[PDB]
Formats: structure tokens, sequence, C-alpha cells
């Protein structure tokens, strides 16, 4: 039963993965946002707006 | 380690043990309590272990137990309780059947006085139809045939036909002696009917 | 109040004398189950 | 011998009273027809 | 008979458990126990409310069936 | 318990300054609600950033107004680069 | 009455029949028989305050006269201490949207 | 089938019979009234054309007695013998005459109808009994009530005399007198409300009566097993203090304060079962 | 959770001083008070046309503001003392009545 | 308050918004006394003392603010017409069920339990109960959908959603008529030049957020 | 507390001030609405005309002459002076008055250069 279980939590999270990486495609097939001068030294993502940017492509000025 | 198995055992002898303690004092006064609600006097003046014994007597009988943990006398004294435990669930099965017979012929009876009370406008009907009749007439067949099974407990053939016998003197008193009435009591009218001043 | 109404319906209307004092009783269980019920839930 | 005859007593007496109250709302009324009977203020 | 008022409770029920009274401390507690988590949660729901209008808490109304709410003029 | 029923009703109204004139107030309500054309990109960002420094109604209406007023100046400054 | 009659008895017979096989078939006898129990125990056994002590004063728990004084403060200290934990809360929530109104 | 027209004629029954209230046949056509009417119940469920048929007789008071049942006699000897009547002992001793004597339960020999020639006189059966024949109800479920109470003295343990009479003194003699008079007339039953409602678990006034007489009983060592036979269900506990059970016994019992003393014996039983048996 | 949140946090003080100023408008500015409900009742001034309502609206609104400057030295000292009675008390009929006649 | 029945309104340029105003004219002084009769008895309940109100009051006392909520809503909105209702059957079906619920629009006979109790008729005539018993199983089953139908204060949440949202159509509605005499000389450029039937306020916020995606920027 | 009458006379008076602050506020937000629907049509349909967008039934294409259209410039100039004037913008962590203290000092700046 336990073994059964574990299969039909895995079962779901594969799911719910595949929902996830649709969703990441849908966001990253969008052009690259550029982040150049004082773009770069404020980057807008956030902890609070972070869900507002995953998986998006910027292209942002730094130094390593 | 086998606290579970322990803890089982122990509170399945505890309970059947001493419920069987108390279980003829309940047999007895559901002897005492008429046909009609026998389980009275446990719902109205005391449930002395009524309950409870009924819950645990089917437990005992559909349970099982562990012999390591009962001692020569433990385990002897538990088959006892557990002896007493499914012969209260025999009585109370017999007597409970005895009561849902008693209450067949008093839903005869309340049918018949439905018919004759001065509230009953609704339907006023001068002879009881056929039905009703082949139902007491079944009724009393069954009624003498259940007092020749109890010939051989005089104790509980008394009080069959003090208490069952009594709504069928009651029915008899609610029709008159016209038609098929010789017929219908024909059983009713060799002893049973004398037992009531007939 | 339970027991003197149950009385009054047992001894006025013949039909009430058909439940036992078996389903009277578990009427008895579910009328003080809804009170207690009612009177819990009139305060939250 | 009974424990608590009194505690036992009044509580009663407060579930009744409390019940009476909340499946009556015997002491909250409602004045809408005391209303045309009333002179306003203003 | 003609007189059953009396706040008395009924001896049918003032029985009493084998290993000292009934159960009544242990029941009070839980309920005590489930009164503090019920009216605790609802405290603050209350007290932390805020009613805000910003053009931002409106969003796009929707049909049952997904599509976006337009009612013509003349429908 | 009158007295908790008119705090409920104080409640909605907003705290507008002794000194200030009807008018004044007419005008800074006209200025909170200002159309610039260079807001429908500007209030994105705005209202990103402020959705997580608004817990009252105070903060939203002063945040509001200066992004208003940062919008109405934008907009100024752009029709007066693009004629 | 007439020949609906054996529709009658063929509907009543059926009737008895569906009971009784509810009321006896393994699993929902079992589930009923424990209910019937449970419903024993919570409507005769209810935490009463009210008991009959038959047994002699030198006998009798002081858990036992106690009780009712143990029961009535802890729910009076309940009552009063939700009071003033709603009060507080009042109090907190109304500084902290006052400093957080600036 | 037969349900609509039952409902129909039912309804239309006594809505067209509540009018005529009171039949009210005559025996012969009279002219000159010098005499009592009587207007006595006349049913007879052997022909099926009858129905519950008052009879307004007309005799002279002086010629009979002034008894109910002398009356009633007169009636079933001369004028119309068909009339039936239970009566044995012309003393009020047997209780075999109790009939509903002008809106009263009483024993018709021991009682006197009203001499105003104007105001009729009208004699029915007990009331809440079926009717067998005219004024002749049948008391057998009254009967059949009067066993279940065991009505024997009951001792649970010998005399040590065996030769000699039980000491009984006559102060305890006295604690019997005045419940042992009962005639069994069952007058106050049929006028009891209570065993109007509940024929079948009501055990009544008079048998309640003699029940508590052989539990005062001295002699009788059964008071216990007595007293746990009459309080179960509304054996007793259905009786309502009304009062009307003592107000129209012809032999002047009380069954009001029997019945009464019953019910206090019965809740001190209750009470006692559990003071006396703590151990 | 049933009863409405608040919009503005409000300090003891700003809604005493509320308060009073409300009572005196209500006692003074009668008049406009009445005018701008009335224009703000019909659908057209309360839904389809608030342009009319303009007018009406700075006129009350205006007056309020007069009530809540409350220049007079003695609607000063009489509001003051009101407000001092309000805060003690976390009565004061006398001085709000006091405080009105002016 | 005491709103003057006949209407200001042009009735000859401004159909919608004239019938709108009559009719909310109209209705004015009844939903007007029902509202300050609840009111009143809103304020003699928090004049009351202890358990009598002032205690009670207004956790207990929210059978009539529903009653005041719902009483100035359709005060606001003079009658409703039923080509109204059905729009919002896309968001809410059985909303005229509702509103039949909560405003005595007609007299809600028991259809339901009427024919349940009839269907009982059949049964009780074919093995023949008596006609009380008849009279008994027809009465209950009307009894029981009475008892669901009347009391229901959900439909009145759903009808008092049900007037913000027809409050809100009938404000915008009166402003297209006011303003389309103005737009008329756009309108015919728009449609011709853009083939679409979505709003401006939806195409615009694709191009804004088209813009801010995919722009030289 | 107050007599009960003052107490309503509050509750009426204040129901009337935040009635006329209501009225304040629906006149300027429907002017302001008219506007702004007036400038969306407009831009909708220029860009439509000049072959910046390609409008099919419900989604919007982007044309060849995009790189002209005004939504673009206006994109342009609001990323270009949150660059210059709004430069910790979407990622000032500060408390509510910092935040309102570098808003304040943004708009001063942008005063400056308007
Ligand atoms: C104020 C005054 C002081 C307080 C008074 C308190 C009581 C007030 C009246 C209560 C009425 C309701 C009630 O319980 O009635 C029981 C009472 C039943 O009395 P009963 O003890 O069965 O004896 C009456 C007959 O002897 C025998 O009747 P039957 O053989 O025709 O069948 C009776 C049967 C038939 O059922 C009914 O008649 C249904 C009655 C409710 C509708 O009634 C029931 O089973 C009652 C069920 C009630 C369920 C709850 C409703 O109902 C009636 O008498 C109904 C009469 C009207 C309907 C039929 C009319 C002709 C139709 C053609
Ligand atoms: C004027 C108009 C006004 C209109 C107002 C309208 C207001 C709004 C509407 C209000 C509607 C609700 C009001 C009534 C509530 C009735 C509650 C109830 O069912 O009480 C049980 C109650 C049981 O009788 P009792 O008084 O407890 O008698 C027990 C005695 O020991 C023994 O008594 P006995 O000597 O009579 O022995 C016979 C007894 C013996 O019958 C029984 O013992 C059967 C079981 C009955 C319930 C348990 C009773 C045990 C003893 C008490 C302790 C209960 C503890 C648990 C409590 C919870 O009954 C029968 O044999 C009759 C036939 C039963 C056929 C179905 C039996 C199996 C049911 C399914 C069981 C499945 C396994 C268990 C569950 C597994 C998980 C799902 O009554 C009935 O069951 C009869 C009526 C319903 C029959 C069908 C049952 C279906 C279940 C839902 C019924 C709800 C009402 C109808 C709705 C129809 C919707 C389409
Ligand atoms: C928790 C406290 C349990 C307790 O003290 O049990 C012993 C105690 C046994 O008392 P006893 O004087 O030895 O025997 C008489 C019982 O009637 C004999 O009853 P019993 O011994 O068969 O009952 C055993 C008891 C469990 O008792 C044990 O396991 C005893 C050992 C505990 C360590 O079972 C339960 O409590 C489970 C059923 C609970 C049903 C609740 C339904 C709520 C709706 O159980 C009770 O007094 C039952 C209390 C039920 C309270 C229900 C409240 C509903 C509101
Ligand atoms: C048809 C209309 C019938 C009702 C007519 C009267 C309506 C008016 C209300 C009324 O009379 O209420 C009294 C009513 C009965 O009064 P009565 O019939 O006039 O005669 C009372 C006796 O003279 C003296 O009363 P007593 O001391 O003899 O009463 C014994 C009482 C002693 O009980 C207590 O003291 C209980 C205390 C805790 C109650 C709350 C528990 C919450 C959990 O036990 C009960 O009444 C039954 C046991 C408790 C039932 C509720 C708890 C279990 C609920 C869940 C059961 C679920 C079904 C079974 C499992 C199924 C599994 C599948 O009592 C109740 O309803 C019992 C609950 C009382 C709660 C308040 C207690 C005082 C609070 C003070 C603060
Ligand atoms: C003819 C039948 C008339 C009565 C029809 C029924 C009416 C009441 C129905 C609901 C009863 C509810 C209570 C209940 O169960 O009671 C049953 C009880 C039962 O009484 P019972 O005596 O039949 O009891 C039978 C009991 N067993 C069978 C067990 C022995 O009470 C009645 O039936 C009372 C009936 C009379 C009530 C009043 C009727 C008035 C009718 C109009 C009279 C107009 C003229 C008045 C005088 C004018 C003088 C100038
Ligand atoms: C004079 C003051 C009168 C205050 C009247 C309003 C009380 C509001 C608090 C109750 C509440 O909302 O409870 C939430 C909840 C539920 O409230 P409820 O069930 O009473 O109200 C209905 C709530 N809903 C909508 C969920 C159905 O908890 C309780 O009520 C349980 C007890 C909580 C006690 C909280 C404080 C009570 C204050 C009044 C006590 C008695 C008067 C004396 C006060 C002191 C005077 C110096
Ligand atoms: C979860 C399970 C909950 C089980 C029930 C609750 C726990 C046990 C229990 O209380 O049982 C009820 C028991 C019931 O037992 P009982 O003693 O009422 O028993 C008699 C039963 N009746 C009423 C039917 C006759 O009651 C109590 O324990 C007391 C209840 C509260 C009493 C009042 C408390 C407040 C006093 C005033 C404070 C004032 C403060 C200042 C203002
Ligand atoms: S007690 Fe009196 S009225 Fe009753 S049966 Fe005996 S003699 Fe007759
Ligand atoms: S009227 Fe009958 S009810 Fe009791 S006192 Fe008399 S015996
Ligand atoms: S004839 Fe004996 S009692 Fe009358």
């Amino acid at each position: 039963i336990g073994t059964l279980l574990y299969g039909a939590n895995q079962s779901s999270k594969a799911r719910e993965n595949k929902v996830a990486t649709e969703t990441r495609k849908e966001r990253m097939a969008k052009p690259t946002i550029q982040l150049t001068g004082a773009d770069s030294q404020n980057p807008p993502f956030t902890e609070k707006n972070i869900n507002d940017w995953l998986y998006k492509t910027v292209s942002i000025t730094g130094r390593p | 380690m086998s606290l579970v198995s322990l803890f089982k055992n122990t509170f399945l002898k505890s309970r059947v043990i001493g419920l069987s303690f108390q279980a003829q004092r309940v047999m007895a006064q559901m002897a005492k309590t008429d046909f009609e609600n026998p389980d009275e006097h446990f719902l109205l003046n005391d449930a002395m272990k009524y309950n409870e014994l009924v819950f645990y007597g089917r437990l005992a009988e559909n349970w099982s137990i562990n012999p390591e943990l009962f001692g020569k006398a433990e385990l002897a004294k538990y088959n006892e309780a557990k002896q007493t435990l499914i012969d209260f669930n025999q009585y109370h099965a017999l007597v409970q059947n005895l009561h849902e017979f008693y209450w067949e012929l008093k839903t005869i009876y309340l049918e018949l006085s439905r018919g004759v009370a001065t509230s009953n406008f609704h339907n006023k009907r001068e002879v009881t139809h056929s039905i009703i009749e082949s139902d007491i007439k079944n009724s009393i067949h069954k009624y003498i045939q259940l007092i020749d099974d109890l010939k051989d407990y005089p104790e509980w053939q008394h009080k069959v036909r003090e208490e069952i016998g009594y709504y069928a003197h009651m029915i008899y008193t609610s029709v008159n002696h016209d038609g098929n009435f010789p017929e219908i009591f024909k059983e009713f009218n060799k002893v049973d009917s004398l037992y009531y001043f007939k | 109040m339970f027991k003197e109404l149950i009385h009054i319906f047992r001894t006025y209307f013949i039909t009430f004398r058909y439940l036992k004092k078996s389903n009277i009783n578990f009427l008895k269980n579910l009328s003080y189950t809804l009170i207690a019920y009612y009177l819990i839930i009139n305060f939250m | 011998p009974i424990r608590n005859i009194q505690f036992a007593r009044y509580h009663y007496l407060a579930a009744v009273t409390v019940f009476t109250y909340f499946a009556t709302r015997c002491c909250l009324l409602d004045y809408k027809k005391y209303y045309p009977l009333a002179s306003v203020k203003k | 008979a003609r007189l059953w008022w009396t706040l008395d409770p009924s001896k049918y029920y003032l029985k009493q458990i084998s290993s000292g009274g009934r159960n009544e401390i242990l029941f009070t507690v839980l309920g005590v126990t489930a009164a503090y988590w019920y009216f605790g949660n609802k405290r603050c729901e209350h007290y932390w409310r805020r009613q805000i209008d910003n053009c931002q808490s409106w969003s796009r109304a929707q049909n049952i069936n997904g599509n976006n709410l337009t009612v013509k003029q003349y429908f | 318990k009158l007295d908790q029923i008119i705090s409920y009703y104080i409640t909605p109204v907003r705290r507008f300054d002794k000194n200030l004139t009807a008018e004044q107030i007419y005008e800074q309500y006209q200025q909170a609600a200002q159309f610039n054309e260079i807001d429908a990109f500007t209030n994105i960002r705005f209202h990103r950033k402020f959705k997580e420094y608004i817990q009252t109604q105070e903060q939203s209406d002063y945040l509001y107004e200066k992004a208003k007023q940062i919008s109405t100046l934008a907009q100024k400054m752009f029709e007066k680069k693009f004629p | 009455n007439h020949s609906c009659q054996k529709v009658f008895e063929g509907f009543v017979s059926a009737l008895y029949d569906t009971s009784y096989f509810f009321r006896n078939f393994g699993p929902f006898k079992a589930t009923i028989h424990y209910a019937t129990y449970a419903n024993y125990l919570a409507q005769n056994w209810a935490p009463r305050v009210s008991y009959i002590e038959t047994s002699t004063p030198a006998y009798t728990l002081a858990k036992n006269k106690y009780a009712v004084y143990i029961v009535y403060g802890l729910i009076g200290g309940a009552l009063i201490h939700n009071y003033m934990l709603d009060n507080k809360a009042a109090q907190k929530s109304q500084q902290y949207y006052l400093k957080h109104r600036d | 089938s037969i349900c609509l027209e039952s409902i129909s004629g039912t309804i239309k029954g006594l809505q067209k019979a509540n009018y005529v209230v009171e039949h009210n046949p005559n025996l012969t056509s009279e002219e000159k009234k010098h005499l009592k009417q009587f207007l006595v119940y006349r049913y007879n469920p052997a022909d099926p054309h009858d129905q519950p048929k008052y009879v307004s007789y007309w005799c002279d008071i002086k010629k009979f007695p002034p008894m109910f049942l002398d009356a009633i006699l007169y009636i079933k000897n001369e004028l119309d013998p068909t009339l039936s009547i239970r009566r044995s002992c012309r003393e009020g001793i047997c209780g075999s005459c109790a009939v509903n004597c002008d809106g009263l339960h009483t024993l018709a020999c021991i009682s006197g109808f009203n001499r105003d020639l104007s105001k009729p006189t009208i004699i029915t059966p007990l009331g809440h009994m079926f009717i067998l024949k005219d004024l002749v109800v049948d008391m057998t479920n009254f009967y059949a009530q009067y066993k279940m109470i065991e009505p024997y003295l009951k001792r649970k343990t010998p005399k040590p005399d065996a030769n000699k009479e039980y000491p009984q003194s006559p102060e305890q003699r006295a604690l019997l007198d005045g419940l042992y008079e009962c005639v069994l007339c069952a007058a106050c039953s049929t006028s009891c409300p209570s065993y109007w409602w509940h024929p079948d678990r009501y055990l009544g006034p008079a048998i309640l009566q003699q029940a508590y007489r052989w539990i005062v009983d001295s002699r009788d060592e059964y008071t216990q097993e007595r007293i746990e036979r009459i309080a179960e269900d509304v054996r007793l506990d259905d009786c309502q203090q009304i009062g009307m059970c003592s107000f129209t016994c012809p032999k002047g019992l009380n069954p009001q304060l029997s019945l009464k003393n019953l019910m206090d014996m019965v809740k001190d039983f209750r009470q006692k079962r559990i003071e006396q048996e703590v151990l | 959770s049933i009863l409405p949140p608040l919009q503005y946090t409000y300090s003891n003080e700003e809604s005493l001083e509320l308060l009073i100023h409300s009572i005196k408008g209500n006692k003074d500015c009668n008049s406009e008070r009445k005018a701008f409900n009335l224009c703000r009742s019909t659908v057209l001034g309360k839904h389809v046309e608030p342009e009319k309502c303009l007018d009406k609206a700075l006129v009350f609104v205006n007056c309020f503001q007069k009530v809540r400057r409350d220049e007079s030295a003695a609607c000063q000292s009489a509001f003051n003392s009101t407000l001092e009675c309000g805060k003690k008390y976390s009565s004061c009929q006398s001085q709000l009545d006091a405080y009105l006649n002016c | 308050v005491r709103l003057n029945l006949k209407s200001n309104v042009d009735q000859n340029e401004y159909p919608f918004l004239a019938k709108w105003d009559k009719d909310m004219r109209q209705n004015y002084e009844e939903y007007q006394n029902r509202i300050d009769a609840t009111t009143y008895h809103l304020q003699r309940s928090q004049r009351g003392i202890a358990v009598f109100g002032e205690w009670m009051y207004p956790r207990y006392f929210q059978k009539d603010i529903l009653e005041l909520e719902v009483l100035r809503r359709k005060q606001q909105l003079g009658k409703i017409y039923p080509e109204e209702v059905s729009s919002y059957t896309q968001i809410n079906p059985d909303i005229a069920n509702d509103l039949n619920l909560t405003f005595n629009a007609k007299l809600l006979w028991p259809v339901r339990g009427m024919t349940v109790g009839a269907g009982f008729f059949a049964f009780a005539h074919l093995f023949n109960l008596p006609y009380s018993f008849r009279l008994g199983l027809f009465v209950l089953p009307t009894a029981v959908e009475l008892a669901f139908t009347w009391g229901n204060k959900t439909s009145q949440f759903k009808s008092i959603e049900f007037m913000d949202y027809l409050l809100q159509y009938r404000v915008s509605k009166a402003l297209l008529e006011k303003n389309a005499k103005h737009f008329a000389e756009k309108k015919a450029a728009y449609q011709k030049e853009i083939n679409s039937s979505q709003s401006v306020q939806d195409l615009y916020n694709q191009l804004i957020t088209l813009v801010s995606e995919q722009a030289p920027s | 507390m107050f007599s009960d009458f003052n107490m309503y006379e509050a509750k009426v008076f204040l129901k009337a001030v935040a009635d006329a602050q209501n009225t304040f506020r629906q006149t300027a937000q429907q002017e302001n609405q008219l506007a702004r629907y007036e400038s969306q049509s407009q831009s909708l349909l220029n860009g439509s005309t000049s072959g910046a967008i390609s409008i099919t039934g419900d989604n919007i294409q982007q044309g060849r002459n995009f790189k002209a259209l005004k939504e673009v410039k206006l994109f342009q100039y609001s990323n270009e002076i949150f660059k210059k004037y709004l430069a910790g913008f979407d990622s000032f962590s500060g408390d509510y008055t910092a935040f309102k203290k570098f808003l304040n000092e943004s708009v001063k700046k942008i005063e400056q250069d308007a």
C-alpha cells in the first residue's frame, strides 16, 4: 500500500512538473529584456516580485 | 513490544468478565419487563449495564483472545463469561422476536382501534375488510403455535399468554360475533379464550 | 419537558402509540443532540 | 445524596432560558410595526 | 400525576463512573483548548483587516465559460 | 456601543487638512485621477512596486498620488519631446 | 382490496427484505452496532457535574468535591482571558496600523 | 378500492348525523303526558338493521319504586321485553347494574331518577366500553385487568402456629378498610379520563385501588413485588389526579386517594431502590 | 470576520475631533448639507452625472472645513475642553452643549 | 428624499436613462418607508439594555442589516427588467430563481411539493390508504418545499451581487447614450478599419503588454 | 460619550462627508475615463492605419511599422525616465518612510528637469 501511494504521489508530481515546464516554456518563448545602465545597477528582480520574473530571459550588465 | 496485544486482551477480558457478573440481573429484569419495549426501564429507570452488555457480548462472540496472557483460572473464567454472554445474546434475540410478534398483534389492534375512535371521521367502516381478517387469523395461528412451542417452559408460556395474548383478547373484544368470526377465532376459542374470561 | 411532551402525544394521539419506546428514546437522543448543537452554535 | 444539586438546577434553568431566548427571540423584537406610531426628530 | 416541573436532574443520568466522578475536568480542558484555538483565529482575522481601493484590486470579470464578461448595450 | 458605531462611520472619511478649501480638495482629487498617456507603461511598474508597500488606504492614496505626479511630469516632458 | 393487493404485498415484502439486508449485512451490522454503543456512551455518560455520590465523605475523591469549582474556574478564566486578549489585540492592531499609516 | 367511498360516506355520515344527534324514536303514540319520559339507549349488534336508537318510553313513576333499576325493569317487563340489562343483587352490592344514570356512572339499583316529569331522563350504557346489547357493555377488558394485579394473598414466609390465624390487629385491619368494599362495578373506570385514552396500558382506578388494598394488606409480604408490577410503564403513571374516580363511586370509596398513595409509594420506591441498595 | 474592515486608521484624538466638528457642522451647516444630499439622491446626481453635484459638494465641504478651523477663540477653548474631557473618557454632554452654543 | 415622481430627463434623447429615472422615482417612497422602518428597528434595538440590545447588536441583528442593504440597493434600481436578468445568467444561472426567492416578484407556488404529493396520492390510491393519509402526504412535500424555499438568505446575497452588477451596468449604459452622439464620427472609422468585436479597453491592454515584451527597448 | 441624538447627528454628517468625497472621486474618474477612452481609441486607430499592428479578431500582432508606434515611443521614454530619475525603483528594499523620501527626491529632480 505504501509503494502504491508513493507511485501515485510520484505520478502527481510528474503531472505537476509537466505543467510547470510548459509554463516555463511559455515564459521563455518571449524576447530578451535588456538591462543596461541604471536598469543593470538596480535589477527589477526581488523576492517580492520574483514570481513575476521567473523564467524570463534578461540581458543584464554587471561584473562577475 | 506487544503493547497493543496486551491492551486489547486485558480490555476484552476485563469488560467481558465484568459484564458476565452483571448479566443474570439484566436478563431477569428483561424478563419482568413487558414484551412491548423489553428494553424499557433501561431507557428510563436504570441502564444497569444493558447496552454495554449487548455491545461487549457481540464483541466477545466476534473477537479472539491470546491464551498466552491468560492463566488457567483466568482462561476458564473468561470462557465461562463468553458462554454467558453468548447465552445472553441468544436470550436477547428470543425476547426481541417475541417483542416483534407482540408488536404485530398490537399493530392489528391499533388498526382496529383507529376505526372505532370518535376522532375518526376520516374513515368509518362498519365491517372489517378481508385482509385484516386474514391477518388476524394468521397471527392467532402463529400465537397458538408459539404457545405450543413453549410447552417445555411453563413460565415462558405463561408470560407469552399473559402479554402477547392480551392483545388477541383485545382484538376479540373489538369485533362482533358475526360473519366469519367463529372461523377466524376458532384456534383462539379453545384455551386462551377462557384465560381472558370468555 | 420531553417526558411529558411524549406522554401528551401518546395519550391523545392514537397513531403515536405505533412508536415503541425504543424509537421515542431515539427521538430523545436526537432532540438532546439538536438542542446542544443549537445552544453551541448560537454563541458562535 | 446528589452532589451539586444547586448547580444542576441553575444549569437546567440557564439552558432553558437561553434556548427560549434564542429560539423565540423574545427579548430581540423588531419595531418596524412600531415605526409608523413614532415621532421623528430632525 | 399533575406536578412534573422540577429543576432537579433526572436520576437516570445521575449515575457515576466506577473510577471517580463523571469525566468533566478532562472534557472541560478539551473544550477550553478547542475554544482557545477557535477564538484565537477569528480574533486574528478580525483585527488584522484593512480595506484598500487601488484600481489594481480590480480584475477582468469572466463568465462560467472562462471568456471575458462583456454585455452589449442593447444585448 | 454608539462610540464604536460612529468609529465605523468615521473610518470611510479621508483625513484632509484643516486649512484646505473644498476647491483645493477637489483639485487634489483631480490630480490623483489625472490621465497621462505615459501612465499605461509606468503604471505597470508602479503597481508592481507599490503592491508590497500598501497595507493602509493612507499609504495607497499617498503612493498613487505620487505616482500620478511622476506620470504627469513624464507626460509633459514626452509631449515637449515628441510633437 | 382487489388484484392490486398482490402488488401491495410485493412492495411491502420488498421493503422488509431491503431493510433486513441493510440492517444485518455484515459490515453494515457491525457499524450500526458500534454506532449504537457510541450513541449510548454519548447520551448516558456525558460530562456532567451533578451525580449521585453514594460513597461516604471519607471515600469521595477530592477531585470530585472540587471538580465543580475547577470547571467554573477554567471556564471563567477562559472567558476573561479571551476578553483580555481581544482588548490587547485591538490596541495592538490600532498601534500597528498607526505606525504603518505614515 | 374501498377507500374513497368510505371516506365520502363517513364525512357525509357524521355531518348529516351531527344535526340529528339524538334519534329518539317513540315506543308508541301518546297524547296526554302524566308520565316521566325515559330515553333508554337501544342497540343490538346482532341484526344488520340496527343502530344506536334512543327510545322514548312514557310510564308512571308511582307504579315502580324510585330506583333506576326498578324503572328499567318496569320498561323491560311490561312495555318492551327486548331490553337487556345486568342485575342480580338489587341491593347495590354485586355491581352488575352499573350504567350511565342521567349523565353519571352509578349503580342503577341504588339510585334515584329525577321526579320532574317535564325533564326527560336518559339511560345509557357504561360509556367508553364496547356495547354488547342495550345497556350491556362487555367489562371483559376490565375483568382481565383484575387478573394481572394478582389479587390473592401471597406469603413469602409461613407462620409458626400452623393452627391459628394470621395476626393482623384492629389498627392494621383499618388500613385495608375503605379499600376492600369495591364491588368491581367499573363505574369510576368508565368515568376516569386516563382510562378513556389508554384502556390497554392503564389498569384503571378500581383495579389500582384493589392493587393498593393488597399492597397495604398487613398479612401480604409481597409489597415490593406488587409495587414493581404496577410501577411499570403507564400502568399507574397515567392517572392524572383528576378526582372523578372518587366523585362517582356508589360505595363511597376514595379511588383518587388510593391512587395518590400508590403513586407516592412508587415515587418512594424508585428512591428507596437506590438508598437501600447501595452497599 | 463579519464586522466591516476599517479603511482609514483614526487615532483617538482625530476621531474625537472629527466627532465634535461633525456635530458642530450638523448644527451649523445643516442647510448646505441637506441641499447636497438632495442633489445626491437621484440616479442622475448620484451615479450618472455627479458633475451637477460638484458645486453643492464644494459648498458643503467648504462649510465643514470652516467648522473644522473654528477660528473663534471661544470656540477653540471650548473645543479643547471637550476634547480633554473625551480623552479623559478614554458625561461630557454639558461640555459639548457649552461648546456648541458658540 | 421626498423625490417627486416626474423625472427631468429628456425621454426623447436618453430613453434608457429616462426610463431608469422614472422607475427609480416611482418606487422611491415604498423602499424609503421600509428603509426608515428597518433603521428605526435597528436604532431601538441598539437602545436596549444588556441581553435586550446593545450587547447582541449588531452581531445578532444580521437579518435586518441584510434587509437594509437589499432595500437600499433595490431603491437605487427602481425596477429590474427580465432582459437584464438573463445577462447575469452568464455569471450565475438561476439568478431569476434567487430574485424570485428574495424579492416578492410573484407567488412561489410549491410546484415540486404539489407534484410529489400527487405522486403519493397516486400510490395511496393504488394500495388504498385513508384520505387522511392522502391529505397528510400531500401537505408534507408541499411543506418541505415551502421550508426549503422561504428563508433562503443566500439568495439575498446572490441578489445583492446581481444588483451591484446591474447598477454598474446601468451606470455605464447611461454614459453610452450620453456620449453616443459625440463618438458617432470616430465609431465609423474605428469599425471600418479595425475588424474586431474585442473591446478597446481589452485590445489596448494587449498592445501595452505586447510593447512591454517585444519592443526596441 | 454624548447623547444618542448627537451621535446620530455625527453619523448623518459623516455619511454626507463620505458621499461628498465619493462625489469628487466620481467626477474626476468619469472625466478622466472619457479622456482615457478617447486616447486609447485614437492610439488603436492610428496604429492600425500606419501598418504598425495587425488586428485579427481578438489578438493583435506586431507589424512592419511597429517601430514607429506612439506606444513604442512612450515605452522607450518611460524606460529612459525610469532609468535616469527613478534609479532605485523596482529594487528599493528600504522601509516605507525611506521609500517616500526617495520618491520625493525623484519628483524634485524631475521638477528641476521638467
Ligand atoms: S371503586 Fe367504586 S365506582 Fe369504582 S368499580 Fe369499585 S365500587 Fe365501582
Ligand atoms: S379521574 Fe382517574 S385519573 Fe386519577 S384521580 Fe381519578 S383515578
Ligand atoms: S343489581 Fe347489584 S349493583 Fe345493582
